């Protein structure tokens, strides 16, 4: 079956970086677009980015441009999200989902907490 | 030419001797944007006892369908026609007229 | 077709004893798709067990089943005279569904 | 960026109730709207695509209607498992956006 | 709403254990105006020996398709969706997951 | 209370015709697959025919091809068995039975086993 | 009444030739054009419907193109059995009409 | 198989009447529209009339209005063409064909000769 | 599976005589879908007959076939020494295609 | 002139692997279904495997399930037989054959009989 497993979520200070992974199985990873959707604690869903099969096209939500970079390694059946200059507003559970428009297959999510202590 | 257009199981997939699975196919620029396509579960067919048999084969039933497609792009559309796997049948090398 | 053969043909035991009935198949039965029926004299059959081991509704826990592939058993504990009946096994994993020829269970007094 | 407005923000109903959620985009889309059901702590599940088409494995009690700037999600006979948060999402143009959500209690 | 639109076998029907025939369906007001629809040749299935078997059944594979239709009427069109028989499969009463 | 009530049985000459009916009550008949199972006097149980919810699928034992026809009238809550060209070997007690089913992942799963049986109706095919 | 004009009226070719017949309606139709092949003494046989779709059982050497007021029938590699008369017909509006025909010798 | 058999064709004088029959088999006659197409000796095809399944709609070529009447008897699987006030121009082989727009199934035809001698 | 049984096992006849070979089937063969092959010693088989009675290309008219259902024959007239070979029948009306075990034909001198 | 030329045969130990090739010339290979038929030394002809024009359909005798694989390279005009887990019983002469076909009503009619045979290639499975 289609499985999507996110990892990489950690507690990071504002201005820090974090790279999330999403490991896919049960389908030909290289044949599909992949997406990142996030959800801030107690808040709604927010689409972040997507990436073409060959990685030749990437699309971003305005608030993440410059900072975040979507990438994929079809050999390793993995989707990536490099998150630089992390702001407090970036605190969310990040989900990877397959395809573009309507998202049927989702992972269980990975938590990213941006807080200074 | 351009034409103006207005807008509007008995689970055989499991009970079939040539069973199949559905695989999702999504395009946000196509109408329908989602098409579930059949893929045969086996090379052979399931016989009456539930065993795979290589005296016969599962083969998919393909169909030519109409779809709308954004050009190039969400206001103007193109009528297009694509090949879609609908289900599977069980065949043998023999032609029974 | 899957041919189901039951044993013993006739079984005679005393009240309180445990009856063991066998159902053997000519080919392996898919997904443990084997049922048991009880047919008391002058009555229609009643489902006892499905999926080799699950009890049908209203069926007491002294009736139990186990088995897979080509060999299945139905156990009836604390035998009561009312248990006098023909017990049939039936597979539903291969088409057509088939039945065993039945085991005739009878209750007797112990010497 | 197309903003999607949901109404009501939250609601209460009992088993068997006919529930109706409304999505309203900032600018008229065609049929490019999807609907999701999110149980707390779990990833969303897709219910509807193309504004009105039921996804594979979704019960028939769920139905969707709408065009342009008015869209609805309907649950004919609310079940004990339908108590979740429902989100609409548009796939008309980038960036893809979601409505604020509707809690069902 | 109204949208502007531009415009554009291995003979399984005989080798199948649930064979079928095609029946013509014509509407001069529909696009496609001609649709050939499958009808199963038998109630049961053809076994490996070529004989009809009633331990299984031929059942048709139906599919929901898009068609254009003149309204009411040849200038304006309506997008409609219809049920179409594409081919046949062989089923038994047993569900093999 | 759920019940299946057969009728139509009798004494016929070989070559004769007979029609069995079976009336269902206490449940939604149109939700069930139904079968006819027979039992020759003093002998075992044998499957005869199966029919799905709407009668779009009919299954038969080989010994009755071209002779028996299973049918249903979902409005009349009845199952039928048209038996033509009857033979001495068709002498049995005919039971109508309903098939168990589950709804799992919101898919209808039919199971070819019988969770409800009628009382049966005797069919005797004999010339003397 | 839509008048259909065929060109040429008649033609001569050999086996393997690429033959092209042209139908021109009085007023622009959409795709509502059919093509027929008539052997002498026999009823016509339908080759194409919807201006470009091959009918059930028709060889792939036959192809059709066109839109509005210009329509063509093509026989890629003419066969000994293709020597007949070809007619176009419109199903845009009543009365349905046919072109004058094209003889292939 | 689908079969369409025309009959009724005769040698008739101008001003006369003739009723053609078309006997169908191999399909549910009552489910389909039926048509009449004619062909004058050495001339092209000319569509004459068609009729709905229930006979509630009939369509005619202008030249035959008033004179010709299309009718059907679904019980008898038959299509009819009553041809009154026959003109010389009506000389043709008349074919019955099934459906409206594109005609796939045709009969072998029946000859109608309108001549004075 | 359709089991094809050939007769005789070995056939010995003189030049000029007529050889008759039988192919019998365990179930009726559909549409007379029965072929014959000739396999001379040290060579690959050559198709002789198809559809029970039709001759394959290059096959002389002294080779002939007939039959339907469960019984088929291959006739070889004006027997020549070169006819020394194993002859196989093969059905292609039921899946899988099956072959008879063959008839060994040998040419002998007449006393 | 039409020809089928097999190669790949040899002597292997039980459990061994072997690959047979068969090269076709003089005809359009991609128009034909091809089979492998075997003949155990001094014994009869037995069907092994079938493959359609594009290799979208592969058929096998039960005795070779999970062991043999039929394949084709229409550009190389070749048919192959990957034979794994070879047994003493697989000892035979392996022939590649082309299936007869007709074009009737402009439909491709495959016939499961062999109008052309290769010379054969010997496969001996023996431990001593």
């Amino acid at each position: 079956e289609v499985q999507l497993v996110e990892s990489g979520g950690d507690l990071v200070q504002p201005g820090g970086s974090l790279r999330l992974s999403c490991a896919a199985s049960g389908f030909t990873f290289s044949s599909y677009w992949m997406s990142w959707v996030r959800q801030a604690p107690g808040k709604g869903l927010e689409w972040v980015a997507n990436i073409k099969q060959d990685g030749s096209e990437k699309y971003y939500v305005d608030s993440v441009k410059g900072r975040f970079t979507i990438s994929r390694d079809n050999a390793k059946n993995s989707l990536y999200l490099q998150m630089n200059s992390l702001r407090a507003e970036d605190t969310a559970v990040y989900y990877c989902a397959r395809d573009r428009g309507s998202l049927y297959y989702w992972g269980q999510g990975t938590l990213v907490t941006v807080s200074s202590h | 030419r351009t034409v103006m257009v207005n807008l509007n199981s008995s689970d055989y997939y499991n009970r079939s001797t040539s069973p199949w699975n559905l695989h999702r196919n999504e395009d946000p620029e196509r109408y329908p944007s989602v098409i579930w396509e059949a893929k045969c579960r086996h090379l052979g067919c399931i016989n009456a006892d539930g065993n795979v048999d290589y005296h016969m084969n599962s083969v998919p039933i393909q169909q030519e369908i109409l779809v709308l497609r954004r050009e190039p792009p969400p206001n103007s559309f193109r009528l297009e026609k694509i090949l879609v796997s609908v289900g599977c049948t069980c065949v043998t090398p023999i032609v029974h007229h | 077709e899957i041919v189901l053969t039951q044993s013993p043909g006739t079984l005679s035991l005393s009240p309180g004893e445990r009856a063991t009935l066998s159902c053997r198949a000519s080919q392996s039965v898919s997904s443990s798709y084997l049922a048991w029926y009880q047919q008391k004299p002058g009555q229609a059959p009643r489902l006892l067990i499905y999926g080799a081991s699950s009890r049908a509704t209203g069926i007491p826990d002294r009736f139990s089943g186990s088995g897979s592939g080509t060999d299945f058993t139905l156990t009836i504990s604390r035998l009561e005279p009312e248990d006098f009946a023909v017990y049939y096994c039936q597979q539903y994993g291969s088409s057509p569904c088939t039945f065993g020829q039945g085991t005739r269970l009878e209750i007797k007094w112990s010497h | 960026a197309i903003q999607l407005t949901q109404s009501p923000s939250s609601l209460s109903a009992s088993v068997g109730d006919r529930v109706t959620i409304t999505c309203r985009p900032s600018q008229g889309i065609n049929w490019e709207l999807a609907w999701y059901q999110q149980k707390p702590g779990k990833a969303p599940k897709l219910l509807i695509y193309d504004a009105s088409s039921l996804e594979n494995g979704v019960p028939s009690r769920f139905s969707g209607s709408g065009s342009g700037t008015d869209f609805t999600l309907t649950i004919s006979s609310l079940q004990p498992e339908d108590f979740a948060t429902y989100y609409c999402q548009q796939f008309n143009s980038y960036p893809l956006t979601f409505g604020g959500g509707t809690k069902v209690e």
